[PDB]
């Protein structure tokens, strides 16, 4: 098997905890 | 190529939460690959694989623990190393759910940014 060097993205997403 | 959403949980409270409490949702979809590695990124990384890690609130810098659910975990296809690094493998055109990692957590009420890196792996 291999990895796709091109195919690699960072994704972020804000987790909320409200009172 | 891959197409990636990341997705919070709404209604989250501060507080005593139960044990792998589900945080967010990854989705990954592809009409090329059939498998994707993924890893957390953070300023503290806790296992072998970047499955689990710690994350920071923006308002109070209070810790809490994350990661991949058991459940995602045992979902995996495989574990495979690029150039010596280990990432856990997954179905493509699937989802998988972000925890609270551990025994019952108590949250402060914050926003907790996190991050992820998802490769494409042709197994």
């Amino acid at each position: 098997g291999s990895f796709l060097p091109n195919s690699e993205q960072q994704k972020s997403a804000d987790i909320v905890f409200s009172s | 190529d891959l197409t990636v959403s990341l997705i919070p949980v709404s209604g989250l409270k501060a507080g005593k939460n139960a044990p792998s409490a589900k945080i967010a949702k990854l989705v990954v979809n592809s009409t090329t690959l059939k498998e994707f590695g993924v890893r957390g990124i953070s300023n503290n990384v806790v296992d072998s694989t970047g499955t689990a890690w710690r994350v920071a609130g923006k308002n109070t810098g209070k810790e809490i623990g994350v990661g991949l659910s058991s459940d995602s975990l045992r979902r995996s296809d495989s574990t495979e190393k690029w150039n010596g690094v280990n990432w856990m493998t997954f179905n493509s055109n699937d989802t998988l759910d972000i925890v609270l990692t551990g025994p019952a957590q108590n949250v402060t009420a914050d926003t907790y940014p996190i991050t992820l890196d998802v490769v494409g792996y042709q197994p």
